[PDB]
């Protein structure tokens, strides 16, 4: 009943306070503990405080602002607090909830309009706030994003969000649109879907643009004047309620389409989304809000959100405050960037370097070759003008940026270098050697590189201070990691300055040991490996890759192994088999090299070679191989699919502790990220490495459940799934 | 487990089509009552009062059929206040289902006389108008994975390799014997005309046979379940619990699944002491009877183990039947059923079914019920099995011997 | 024959119409719930057994459509052989579907059924199902359709109950309610519904008035004159009861029943199928019965189906220990007490539908087992469950104490 977090027995204020002579009351947030207001215990409390008086002294004012004294407006709340929220502390999470509403609904049923003044960004409980009030009105400046991302957290909009934009969109649009993924938008495409009621070009003009609407609303209106439309006697939802005829007949394929789209991934939040937003249309505002709140409670007490809160709030910003980056290294502009090699690489390369604002020099054998690169860059473009995005001017200076060349004497004044030619050592020397000399004295000298140690490929140059390993992966205009490997001779500086490269194209870096596979490379081996095996086994080729996409994955196995090239596969076995046989041991042969060989053998190698796993005609894929039923036996094994997902998620967990273990990775933030953006690792695991402290099964939850369900997968499937002693005790 | 329950009457009205039919302005309530009034004129000076109960099946009991429309079709037709009424849902069983209840109350001692049947008027309600306890809970929907019947059956016909041809053959197959038993006249006593207040005719043959149906003109139609599985996702969904199968082949169509019809069907059950006390002949008795399920979202592969249920239950084998009576809900499940228990292809819906004739929800178990009580006597066979696959996964099966 | 046996017998609270508790839950998962809880009393219980569930629903529509019972099953991770019925025989549904599971049991072709019902009235109002007479003027009019209500007014004129007599009984039931819940007589049959945190959403009955009193009962208003007025049902039914002047209108919402959401279960079996899974049997169905009369009137149907139940199974009214009769409205109770001399001591002794509402699919199974519990309470012996039917019906089950 009380708008307070306690009722017995001391948190800051956050909030002024201003009430005009016009009796309009203007409410600034200005939280004193940090440069973004926050739903923490002070807010709470701040905003409890001043609804309070909104409702004492309701005789004396006429109407109401919020306002935000800060960059943004308002985002987010305190992870520390929800991350640790137990499942035996659901009725606090609930509890919580349901203060923080009664607040929101008080401000809007307040008999007087409620205008939000939106400076800045307005994210998760920041627009819930927004969401409460009658009128919104957005300053159209830069960086300024509105949201309710909570999805994406494993969370869902629990202020309300979900209540309110269902009873403002339908069920459908507002799921669709804004709930299920958690699309931000900025405030020109948030007016256009009605999330924003008005838009100004300056945050000044804002509370002045507020209280005249206010003011108007008061002379025009004051029958409806600070009623919601889902407050009024006719009121109709958009595209009506789940008793309606039109929407009951498609409601039955909400559920199925939302499972498609998943993939059937365990992913619990849009499922709760889902559920709370059909419940709730069924019910009065008042009964819907505090079904809301019941599944957030699921949520928030579930082990997927800890997950993804964990990967989010303290591992990607630990790695984009530095945490890779060593210490004393300062800034170093970069002028200008050459790409060695026009492939799908080196032109992915060249457009997200451009982009960013950088000269691009794309280097090939012919011209011919270096332009078909640039015209990677022009068809990216040509579908960003159809669609709206960029404009016609940013374009073409874009594309302006980017010389396609043949000869090397074009890579005068070139101060970054990076080459993305064939995966072969004795190549890439010589395409180095050629070029070293006609660079810049200071460039780095990056290399794309999938397996190759990167202390072996530095050998070919004189400088080997500034040669690192900068790993892209395809396409480049869209996966957002940047393995960074340091090789032995590679210096402090050239990571910096690469890792500040990483940061100012877009993209997310990890810092890698040298080794022989890195750390992508080398745990998405154990996954297709492991896909391999058991299609060597006898597992039907259908149930693998069903495997894989419930698993969370976003491509299956199968169809993810036909892109790599078997070749490719092949000769990092006979590689890693010299790796020891040189050495003077015995090579372990993973099950899966016997078919990848019977693959070649029956001259289906992959995508590139027209034939793989799968059958391609007209440029696309085509079905499973009519065949690959014949040539493994398929359905003679029939394992459970929790284990085939298992087997995958485990190989990849394993492999992940060994690089920690090993000084490949040197922090579990760079295992956890690097695992989800670099190789598509489920986001729902929260990484790799999470995957094993945060792990959940029907035998039990944490590192111990992870031991005991690798050592069942050890005894039915081989000694690869025993786990390391650094698990153990 | 001691009275016996006989069947004395068991009638339907013909079954009119979904577009442009003739029973689309006649009221499910009017279905029932005509069908009541046929008994009274078959057997005038029996004592209503010693009927105890009727139960109807509907599996979408709004509308025109909501209310009890059992207790509606007593008060209508001035049965007496005493004989109850009771309508039960349980999908595409219900007909059956109501026969079987009734026998069991019979079976029981504690009822004596009961009419049992359905009435589904799918033109005026049609399926899903009652909303559901599935569809509108998103969490539930979600974990159990609901799928229509139709991607099951198409789902059916992919597992077990029949094909597009293979289907369309039975559907022809039930267009010919349904025009057989027609031209025949083995529905003659059992079809009641539906008439208006005045008398006149209004429906008097099952109008949504096509009799002239080719392979040729079967193989031209559009798989009518293809667009809702894209637009649903609900391919997607199959395959995630079956993930051994790659892509599923929609081989049903319209001219090959049963056909939303309008119509009622009535059946009197009664004791030995209750036929004997009015003078009714016990025309068949109800050997048994079984409820058994079998894989969701399939969902309908269902009536296998119910059948090897009832044929347990009656100690009987698939040897001692001498006809197969399974709805036609799409030709997968039959076909499915045949290749199963092998089922010999003389014995299997020998007068047609739903696709030739229609799927009247909750009246299609009490009429294909019906169509063996005469077909056993015109024959003079003895024994017939009667089953149908459910929605959610079940089945029911019901054996019946000729008295 | 075959002996049917209640095994257990249990029920949700029932929460109130307005603000009430249950609104927000949906009426799949009062079920689903009940289900949960005979799990967690057996355990090791092989549901492969489970041949069926049986539930009555009066207003199977939206929530409760599209057959509520097999939704039950699938929701629940119950095999997907063990069926799922929804049936409606007004009032009594939850009733007959415990009935129909024991002629299922005694028929020796069902070994294991669950039976109940279901009502989420504050989410699907009574009459949201449309319905065949008042879609059809034409047999509404000839049949002479008159609400329960106004049956309920003329029972009480006709038998010469005053609004003081309606509103004694009234105030009876809110006392009996009030002893036998504070007594702890419902402790174990009462499964308190809770979310899926595992929050408590309600653990007692809401629409009891435990502290009425008879000044307070006669200050209320008749619910049924503006009803009767505007339809003219007051005029329809003196045309049928001519020798009648004028009905008394002395049912409010004090002496009626309460509109309620609620579900309950009872599992049934055969005494093989409880030596196999170890259940101890707590009662056995003695015998059944079905009758009505006049549907004008409409609610004098449990006294002919009192009647034969008792000449079924060989029994009187000296045999039986407590007669539980659903309390519709005051007048019918009232109106069956007189007829066949029911004992006051033995009538509803813990109280009824006009303290804790009347959940119409699920009441019949509800009031079942309040007799299950009363009867191994006082050790005593029969018990007769009786229930009014809209459409003039009713039904009736003696059940024995094992
Ligand atoms: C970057 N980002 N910013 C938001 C914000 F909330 F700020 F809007 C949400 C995301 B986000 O999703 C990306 C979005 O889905 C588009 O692909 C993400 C990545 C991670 C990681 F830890 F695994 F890297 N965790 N999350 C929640
Ligand atoms: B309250 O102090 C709070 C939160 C919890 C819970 F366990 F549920 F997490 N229990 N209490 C008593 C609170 C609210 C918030 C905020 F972040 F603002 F939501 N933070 N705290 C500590
Ligand atoms: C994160 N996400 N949410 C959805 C939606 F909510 F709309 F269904 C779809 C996706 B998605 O990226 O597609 C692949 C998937 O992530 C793999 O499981
Ligand atoms: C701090 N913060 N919280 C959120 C969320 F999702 F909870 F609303 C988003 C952000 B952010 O982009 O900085
Ligand atoms: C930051 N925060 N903590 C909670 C919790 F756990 F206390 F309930 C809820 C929220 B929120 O709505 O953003
Ligand atoms: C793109 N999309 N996402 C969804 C869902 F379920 F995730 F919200 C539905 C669709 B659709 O088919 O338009």
């Amino acid at each position: 009943s009380s708008h307070h977090h306690h009722h017995h027995s001391m948190p800051d204020n956050t909030i002024q306070w201003d009430k005009d002579a016009d009796g309009i009351v203007t409410l600034t947030m200005d939280d004193p503990s940090g440069s973004t207001n926050v739903m923490n215990e002070a807010y709470i409390e701040s905003m409890g405080k001043a609804v309070d008086r909104l409702v004492a002294e309701k005789d004396s004012i006429t109407g109401v602002v919020v306002a935000s004294a800060k960059k943004t407006f308002f985002a987010g709340g305190d992870v520390k607090t929800m991350i640790q929220a137990r499942p035996e502390d659901a009725g606090d999470v609930f509890n919580t909830v349901e203060t923080i509403k009664r607040q929101l609904r008080t401000l809007e049923t307040l008999g007087k309009p409620v205008v939000a003044a939106i400076n800045g960004a307005a994210l998760g409980g920041g627009l819930e706030i927004a969401l409460a009030c009658h009128h919104r009105i957005a300053a159209d400046v830069k960086g300024s994003q509105l949201g309710l991302p909570e999805v994406t957290l494993g969370l869902l909009p629990g202020g309300g969000g979900v209540t309110r934009t269902v009873r403002m969109f339908g069920i459908q649009n507002a799921f669709v649109s804004v709930l299920a993924q958690g699309t931000r938008f900025k405030p020109a495409k948030a007016k256009e879907i009605g999330l924003v009621d008005e838009l100004v070009a300056t945050v000044e003009e804002l509370v002045p643009a507020a209280k005249a609407w206010i003011k108007e609303e008061l002379k025009a209106n004051p029958d409806g004047a600070g009623v919601q439309p889902w407050d009024k006697k006719g009121y109709k939802m958009p595209g009506g309620t789940p008793s309606s005829p039109g929407l009951a007949a498609i409601l039955p394929s909400f559920p199925s389409n939302l499972r498609k789209q998943l993939k059937g991934a365990p992913m619990p939040a849009p499922r709760a989304i889902l559920a709370a937003a059909v419940e709730g249309a069924q019910v009065d505002f008042d009964t819907a809000s505090r079904i809301e709140s019941r599944y957030f409670a699921s949520l928030v007490t579930g082990q997927v959100a800890k997950n993804m809160m964990q990967a989010f709030f303290f591992d990607l910003q630990a790695i984009n405050a530095g945490g890779s980056r060593p210490e004393g290294i300062g800034k170093t502009p970069i002028k200008r960037i050459g790409v060695l090699g026009a492939g799908m690489m080196g032109a992915g390369i060249a457009y997200v370097s451009a982009k960013a604002g950088y000269e691009v020099v794309l280097k090939d054998v012919s011209l011919e070759a270096a332009a078909k690169g640039k015209g990677y860059s022009e068809k990216l473009e040509a579908k960003a003008l159809e669609r709206g995005r960029t404009t016609q001017e940013r374009s073409d200076a874009l594309l302006a940026r980017i010389t396609p060349t043949a000869d090397a004497a074009d890579f005068k004044g070139v101060d970054f270098v990076i080459e993305a030619v064939f995966e072969n050592q004795e190549l890439k020397h010589k395409v180095f050697g050629e070029i070293e000399d006609i660079v810049e004295p200071n460039a780095i000298l990056g290399s794309n590189t999938s397996t190759l140690p990167i202390t072996g490929l530095a050998t070919g140059v004189k400088r080997q201070e500034d040669f690192i390993g900068i790993h892209f992966f395809s396409p480049v205009d869209k996966m957002p990691l940047v393995e960074i490997i340091k090789g032995e001779k590679t210096s402090d500086e050239a990571l910096a300055r690469v890792f500040d490269y990483t940061l100012a194209i877009g993209k997310t870096p990890i810092v890698v040991n040298d080794s022989r596979g890195f750390f992508t490379s080398r745990v998405i081996g154990t996954f297709v490996n492991e896909a391999l095996a058991m299609l060597g086994e006898g597992v039907e080729p259908a149930s693998i890759e069903q495997a894989g996409s419930q698993a969370g994955y976003p491509a299956p196995p199968l169809q993810l192994s036909d892109e790599l090239n078997l070749e490719l596969m092949h000769k990092i076995a006979v590689a890693t088999r010299k790796g020891v046989e040189d050495a003077g041991g015995t090579y372990q042969p993973h099950p899966a090299e016997a078919v990848v060989e019977k693959m070649i053998e029956l001259g289906r190698s992959g995508r590139l070679k027209g034939a793989g796993f799968y059958e391609y005609a007209d440029g696309k894929r085509s079905g499973l191989w009519p065949g690959l039923r014949e040539t493994f036996k398929s359905g003679s094994s029939q394992p459970p699919l929790q284990d085939m997902i298992d087997r995958m998620l485990f190989a990849e967990a394993l492999e992940t502790q060994k690089c920690l273990d090993e000084g490949v990775l040197t922090s579990t933030a760079d295992a956890n990220i690097g695992s989800i953006m670099g190789i598509g690792f489920p986001p729902w695991t929260g990484g790799s490495a999470q995957f094993i402290v945060g792990y959940s099964g029907p035998a039990g939850t944490g590192k111990a459940a992870f031991v005991a369900r690798a050592r069942e997968l050890a005894a039915a499937y081989g000694d690869r799934f025993l786990p390391p002693e650094s698990l153990l005790s | 487990m001691s009275e016996e329950a006989f069947i004395y009457e068991a009638i339907r009205t013909p079954r009119g089509k979904q577009k442009n039919g003739s029973l689309h302005e006649v009221k499910p309530l009017s279905l029932v009552v005509g069908l009541i009034d046929e008994l009274r004129k078959r057997h005038p000076d029996l004592d209503e009062n010693l009927i105890s109960d009727v139960i109807l099946g509907c599996v979408s009991p709004v509308g025109d059929q909501g209310g009890d429309i059992a207790r509606a079709a007593v008060l209508a037709s001035g049965m007496p206040v005493t004989s109850g009424g009771v309508q039960l849902n349980r999908f595409c069983a219900s007909g059956l289902e109501a026969v079987n209840t009734a026998a069991q109350k019979v079976r029981s001692g504690w009822d004596d006389l009961v009419l049992a049947g359905g009435v589904e008027s799918m033109s005026r309600v049609p399926m899903g108008s009652d909303g559901g306890a599935m569809g509108l809970d998103p969490a539930t929907n979600y974990d159990v994975m609901f799928v229509p019947q139709s991607i099951g059956a198409d789902l059916i016909a992919t597992i077990e390799g029949f094909s597009r041809e293979d289907v369309d053959a039975y559907a022809l197959r039930s267009q010919q014997k349904a025009a057989e038993a027609w031209s025949g006249g083995y529905f003659a006593k059992s079809v009641v005309p539906v008439r208006d207040q005045n008398g006149l005719l209004i429906l008097d043959h099952d109008e949504h046979m096509r009799p002239d149906t080719t392979k040729e003109g079967l193989a031209k139609l559009k798989p009518a379940f293809e667009g809702l599985a894209a637009l649903g996702g609900f391919d997607d969904v199959a395959l995630q619990k079956y993930h051994w199968v790659e892509k599923i082949n929609h081989v049903h169509t319209g001219g090959n699944s049963s056909g939303i019809v309008d119509g009622a069907a009535l059946v009197m059950i009664g004791s030995a002491a209750a036929g004997k006390l009015q003078g009714l002949t016990p025309r068949a008795r109800i050997v048994a009877t079984a409820t058994s399920g079998a894989d969701p979202v399939i969902m309908l592969t269902g009536p296998t183990p119910a059948t090897r249920k009832v044929l347990d239950r009656a100690g009987l084998t698939v040897d001692d039947i001498d006809l197969f009576e399974l709805n036609e809900a799409f030709a997968s499940v039959v076909l499915k059923f045949q290749k199963d228990l092998n089922i010999p292809d003389e014995k299997l819906n020998v007068n047609g079914g739903a696709i030739a004739m229609g799927h009247p929800l909750g009246a299609t178990g009490a009429m294909i019920l019906g169509t063996m009580v005469d077909e056993l006597e015109r024959r003079n066979a003895r024994r017939a099995l009667i089953t149908l696959c459910i929605g959610g996964g079940m089945g029911v099966a019901t054996i019946i011997e000729r008295v």
